[PDB]
């Protein structure tokens, strides 16, 4: 992260022209002149447009009609890009190979629409990966309303940025990178053991770039203002000066300086105590001295160009019955399909299956008659559902398919919201383009899939007729639902006794039985309990955390109950953001429920925690029925309030743009974000350019007949990176892994294709910060193209959260959740952890003898060297600690097929754990090598005191995660929406429900885990024989 | 005997295992299972397309759903509601326990790899290997196809631009072809007409380039529908092994 986790113990595919990856060093380009003539010009592929134009108008003077030509500078180029648009190139600084041309030609025009600026925000098109204006004629009114109505959010955010001109704009661009709690866990505080810290403060002095420093000893809970104050007091000592002048000096210059971390773009712009900053806390951890740079506010403030937010171009009583006046049962007419793709091998026939759903389904679903020659898909029949129309819940939808199962003795699906984004009940003729069935699915219906017609019209297409009543039918207002709830609550007490389970309101003391708030989100609830809960819904307002369970007890196909639920929800006590997130997954489609959830977030989510769970909150946007909702408003606003949040909001959305079921929703969102983010769009565009070159590069190496010997691929790589277009694109941009890291110039000698199977790119940038190398780092990232990196990403998130829980319980286990970002369809970046080696790489090195002779003690021997006596104890403790952590996380998560190339160790003793891939099965390690490092002694190390302490950390850590099962269940639950093979349904999450006991006692669990562990089996492979193939 | 070997007592099985057994099954389908915290037992009944978990409470050697526990053997309880409607326990459940699952379907297996076997377990691998193959080829084609479609769109815009170029040079040439014939200046008219015949010829080239792409696309579209046709032939056979194979 900051320091490479190094403890100091002593303290649609792309590519350059259509059909071609790489355009030849020289090419002919046709120029369509404005005087009507076409002239072909010989160009270098890296030629800038400025020089191409200059050449064009030089050589045009040799062709007919030269006199009808205006000056060189009167025109601009225009061409077709391989995204099929007419792009105008205003930035004539751009190189030929960079314009994403479809064909080698340009057209010469006079700048029409003469709003150079609005057109120039074509920068949005590029960042998004889609031409803005594909939006401009979509026609769907929901879309066009979203574009208009979401601009309010932009306006508010942009205003809330100039509320206090210079400082609030700094806060947005450089937000405090701070923990959620000021209070400091015992083991971290104790590393101070006075309650105070030694910090070094650096100043860059008169142009000589000379660097004076000041060592201060300060209370860990000092605000940045007070560290600066202590820095003034130090400097001012030397000048003598009277007190009172001393006192006037501090008082009037404290707020005139600013603190920066040395070697990355992080600032201390807020009055949080020093040790609440992640960097300071990390310094304490690592046994490092905080290095801060002192800097005038004016110098930071002067270099924050910002201002321009402009409202874009798109800124311009009927017959209505209420839903609950319609006196009929719901029916839907199934007309006909255009076609389905089956031969007729055996006419197992086609039929449309339909269901009315709330994720869980308000009724028994029905098929039409197997009326089919497959030749003609035609039914023309009304299907009758057993649900009264007034009973239809707001988030009601129709989920249908055409399929097959077989009789002893699939095909195409689609979902439709029964209501609009305007609360209109659907009526009339309706055509629906169907979706191809997901790989691992055979369920006849797919209600967890997206809503609305397939964008691709070259697909099976079902025609439906919805009932038309006298007029437009609308869902009733809250200001009528409320009235109905109060009425039916008044009916309750007039009843005599009742003999039906959903009975009552006294209330007995046996209601200790409502300590089922304690039960996990997938514990599941008997019908008795569903009826019990609903009967006592009024006493629940005193145990707020049962809300999700109560919500699963409600009969959503009952207007009487649902109205009452809205009432309870309306003034429900707030719940911790962790629990509110549960309410945004697929089990809770109702907008009232979700509105409550978003309100918890707006109140109790720190920016820290939002950052932590952003991956989940982005995914959860897919379960929302409508484009405009309170969750996009919330996220988008935070994204535009906090650039750190904004950065990953961008990449998480961008990384899924290839996915057609989500393109429009995410593109629309990205469009509004990009339009309002300010100057970061420029930095984002630089990041997207970089990534596109890398993608194109590793595409050539992956297919384009490049599968020759590693050395050959290296020749190609070295040639391409030296080319000016590549130099320009891949130097001087922010790291998508962490935007606080500037990536300067490439170190070409250190850049390599790794000689693994997957052969990823290892890239190395300089750190262009003044106080970098000599105080911080140089910068290494893997570019992976080919493997889905989402699983790694999720795993690394969970590890970071696990570590958090332990570390805040005073259980000091160190994990290494290195950076990992999926940036597109199987494209991603991985942080390189410096000074680390795989167990295998250690075993292979000499082992203070030579060659490839190891044995089980080699790991320990390697660590004993490197941490020569006295620092040694630390190394062993760090190893023991980290080892414990991964031993438990691995087991809980079911990360199997570990081995000596999967596990790395650092020079300081820290262990982890790379290259995850597989999830919950789809286990328990402890190698003898590790056993020997814990302890030190010979074959006897399963009965040492060190081993017992180790087992204790494992027990304590297992139980901690167990206590926070719920977070993890919900985190995995929210992630069910994406296309992860290991997370298609709730039954996949069941794995951790078993790994952590859950349906047992804490006491039975501990025992279960103990058992898993005291088995374990140990040993390891060691020169003896077959450490290569593993024979015996 | 008694409870331990009734058709509908599965005991051992988990929550997931039941859901697969009750998929798309008619109202009245049920099984009894061990509870996850071992009353001791769970009834899982199908109604309205859902799977209802009903507890069986075992207090003092008597069974039931709620505190007037009339029954005393579980088999006594379950058989009661085979004949009687469940409406006398909560009116909304008017259904009867009509259809047992039966732990007799098609050989005492799962007790002792290829050893404890073997014929159409291996057939699965083959059909499953082919399903993989086809689904891959299927998604590649799909995306291939999309690329061509945006390429056709790119060609349309290209041609449109080149068509405009003639409409450009006939605006500018027409009032110069007649200005040069004033000077009796031909051959200059020849150079102007040389460009015209390069541009006209170029349009034919692009137009053909698209048309060639078009007949490749509809050929691929045909190929795609074929992959799908073959896939929908293997789906309802790959499942019909799982049914014969596992149980
Ligand atoms: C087993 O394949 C290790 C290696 O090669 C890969 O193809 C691969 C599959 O995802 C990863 C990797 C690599 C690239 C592997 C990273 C990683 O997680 C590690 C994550 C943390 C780290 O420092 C990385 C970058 C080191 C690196 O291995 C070395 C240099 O030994």
């Amino acid at each position: 992260s900051y320091y490479h986790h190094h403890h100091h113990h002593d303290y649609p595919s792309s590519g350059e022209l259509w059909g071609i990856h790489l355009m030849p060093p020289r090419i002919l380009v046709e120029c369509l002149l404005p005087n009507g003539m076409i002239v072909t010009l010989e160009c270098l592929r890296e030629a800038t447009l400025i020089t191409i134009k200059h050449e064009l108008f030089k050589e045009a003077r040799k062709y007919p009609l030269h006199q009808l030509l205006q000056d060189e500078s009167s025109y601009i180029f225009v061409s077709v890009t391989q995204e099929a648009e007419r792009e105008e190139f205003f930035d004539e600084t751009r190189r030929l190979c960079d314009l994403r041309l479809f064909q080698p030609f340009l057209k010469v025009i006079e700048p029409v629409g003469n709003r150079e600026e609005k057109i120039l925000n074509r920068e949005i098109g590029f960042a998004i990966g889609m031409p803005v204006c594909e939006f401009d004629m979509v026609k769907d009114p929901e879309v066009q309303d979203f574009r208009r109505n979401i601009l309010n959010v932009c306006k508010e955010a942009v205003d809330l940025r100039d509320l206090n001109s210079p400082h609030s704009r700094a806060m947005y661009v450089y937000p405090p990178n701070v923990e959620s709690s000021p209070e400091l866990p015992k083991h971290i505080y104790n590393k101070l053991d006075k309650g105070q810290i030694i910090v070094v403060i650096w100043v860059i002095v008169s142009p000589n770039n000379d660097k004076q420093k000041y060592t201060l000893k300060i209370n860990h809970d000092c605000v940045p203002e007070q560290v600066i104050a202590e820095a003034i007091r130090k400097k001012t000592r030397s000048m003598l000066l009277s007190s009172e002048q001393l006192k006037l000096c501090v008082l009037e210059y404290q707020g005139k300086y600013i603190l920066k971390v040395c070697g990355c773009d992080e600032y201390f712009l807020e009055k949080y105590p020093l040790s609440q900053y992640k960097y300071i806390r990390s310094c304490i951890m690592l046994g490092r001295m905080p290095n801060l740079m002192l800097m005038a506010k004016e110098s930071l403030y002067s270099q924050l160009p910002m201002d321009c937010f402009t409202m874009p171009s798109y800124s311009r009583e009927t017959s209505t019955k209420s839903l609950w006046v319609i006196n009929s049962a719901l029916r839907i007419k199934i007309l006909c399909a255009t076609y389905v793709n089956v031969n007729i091998r055996d006419i197992d026939k086609i039929y449309v299956r339909t269901g009315i759903y709330h994720g869980g389904e308000p009724l028994c679903d029905n098929v039409n008659t197997q009326r089919v020659p497959c030749s003609n898909p035609r039914w023309n029949e009304w299907l009758n559902y057993d649900i009264y129309i007034p009973d239809l819940p707001r988030a009601a939808r129709l989920c249908l398919s055409i399929c097959s199962v077989k009789g002893r003795k699939p095909l195409a699906w689609g979902n439709i919201n029964l209501f609009d984004y305007t609360d209109t009940l659907v009526s009339g003729k309706m055509a629906l383009n169907l979706w191809p069935v997901p790989h691992g699915l055979e369920d006849l219906l797919n209600p967890i899939g997206v809503t609305g017609s397939n964008p691709n019209k070259e697909t099976p297409c079902l025609e439906l007729e919805f009932d038309w009543f006298s007029s437009v039918v609308k869902f009733p207002d809250m200001s009528v639902i409320e009235e109905h709830a109060n009425w039916s609550v008044s009916r309750e007490a007039g009843f005599s006794y009742s003999h039906a389970g959903l009975s009552n309101r006294r209330e007995n003391d046996k209601e200790q039985l409502k300590a089922i708030s304690t039960r996990d989100p997938l514990s599941e609830i008997t019908e008795q309990e569903k009826d019990f809960l609903w009967s006592h819904r009024h006493y629940c307002v005193t145990i707020p955390e049962i809300l999700p369970k109560l919500l699963l007890s409600v009969k959503w196909n009952s207007r009487d109950e649902v109205a009452q639920m809205y009432c309870l929800v309306k003034d429900w006590p707030p719940i911790k953001p962790e629990q509110a997130m549960e309410l945004l997954d697929c089990n809770y489609p109702d907008p009232m429920v979700r509105g409550f959830a978003v309100r918890c977030l707006e109140k109790y989510l720190t920016d820290d925690k939002l950052s932590q769970y952003l991956i989940q909150l982005v995914q959860v946007l897919k379960y929302e029925q409508y484009l405009d909702n309170l969750l996009v408003r919330f996220l988008l606003k935070k994204a535009l309030t906090n650039q750190r949040i904004g950065h990953f909001f961008f990449w998480h959305l961008k990384s899924e743009m290839h996915n057609k079921t989500v393109s429009q929703r995410f593109g629309l969102l990205l469009e509004s974000y990009c339009r309002a983010c300010g100057m970061y769009l420029k930095h984002l565009n630089r990041q997207v350019e970089a990534m596109e070159k890398l993608i194109n590069l590793t595409d050539i190496l992956k297919q384009e007949k490049k599968d020759e010997t590693q050395k050959v691929q290296m020749k190609f790589l070295v040639e391409q990176m030296r080319r000016p277009d590549f130099m320009d694109a891949l130097q001087g941009f922010l790291s998508p892994l962490n935007p606080a890291h500037q990536l300067g110039n490439l170190r070409l000698e250190e850049c390599r294709i790794m000689s693994s199977a997957k052969r990823p790119l290892w890239l190395n940038w300089e750190n262009p910060d003044i106080m970098s190398e000599l105080l911080f780092q140089n910068n290494e990232i893997i570019f992976k193209n080919g493997d889905d990196l989402r699983q790694d990403m999720l795993t690394l998130q969970i590890i970071r959260i696990m570590e958090n829980i332990w570390q805040n319980q005073g259980l000091d286990l160190r994990m290494l959740p290195y950076g990992c970002l999926s940036i597109g369809d199987c494209v991603g970046l991985i942080e390189v952890v410096r000074n680390s080696h795989t167990i295998m790489q250690i075993q292979c090195k000499g082992g203070l003898k030579g060659a490839l002779q190891f044995n089980s003690h080699t790991l320990h021997q390697w660590l004993k060297d490197k941490n020569k006596g006295e620092i040694y104890d630390a190394a062993i403790d760090l190893f023991t600690r980290s080892c414990a952590g991964y031993c438990v996380a691995t087991f809980i998560l079911g990360i199997g097929d570990r081995h000596n190339s999967n596990i790395m160790v650092k020079d300081d003793g820290q262990l982890f754990h790379i290259d995850f891939g597989h999830f919950l099965d789809h286990p328990f390690v402890l190698t003898q090598d590790f056993l020997i490092v814990i302890s030190k002694g010979a074959q006897e190390c399963t009965k040492t005191r060190e081993f017992e302490r180790f087992q204790e950390m494992c027990y304590k850590a297992y139980l901690a995660i167990r206590q926070h099962a719920n977070l993890f269940i919900n985190l995995f639950s929210m992630m069910l929406g994406s296309g992860m093979p290991e997370l298609q349904s709730f039954d996949d999450i069941a794995y951790i429900r078993k790994t952590l006991a859950l349906d047992k006692t804490e006491q039975e669990a501990l025992e279960y885990f103990m058992k898993q562990m005291n088995d374990a089996r140990h040993g390891g492979w060691t020169t003896k024989m077959d450490w290569i193939f593993h024979t015996i | 005997m008694s409870l331990q070997n009734a058709e509908w007592y599965w005991g051992d099985i988990s929550r997931e295992e039941v859901n697969e057994k009750l998929r798309d099954t008619a109202d009245g389908t049920f099984l009894v299972r061990d509870a996850s915290t071992k009353g001791d037992y769970t009834l899982t009944l199908r109604k309205g397309g859902n799977n209802k978990l009903i507890k069986i409470f075992h207090r003092d050697g008597k069974y039931g759903f709620s505190d007037p526990l009339t029954f005393s053997s579980v088999v006594e309880l379950i058989n009661h509601y085979r004949n009687e409607s469940l409406a006398q326990y909560n009116p909304k459940l008017d259904v009867k326990l009509l259809y047992p699952v039966s732990k007799y379907q098609q050989q005492v297996v799962k007790e002792d790899e290829a050893v404890g076997k073997h014929e159409y377990n291996t057939q699965f691998q083959e059909k499953s290997r082919e399903y993989d193959r086809l689904y891959e080829e299927y998604t590649r084609t799909s995306q291939e196809i999309q690329m061509k479609r945006t390429a056709i769109e790119a060609f349309n815009e290209t041609i449109k631009i080149f068509e405009e170029q003639c409409q450009t040079q006939e605006r500018y040439s027409k009032e110069y072809i007649e200005k040069f014939k004033r000077e009796g200046n031909e051959k200059e008219i020849q150079r102007i007409m040389h460009n015209y015949d390069k541009l006209k010829s170029r349009i034919s080239e692009i137009i053909d380039s698209r048309r060639r792409l078009e007949e490749d696309l509809k050929k691929q579209a045909a190929e795609y529908r074929e992959i799908d046709k073959r896939m929908n032939s293997i789906k309802p056979d790959l499942i019909q092994l799982r049914k014969t194979r596992d149980q």
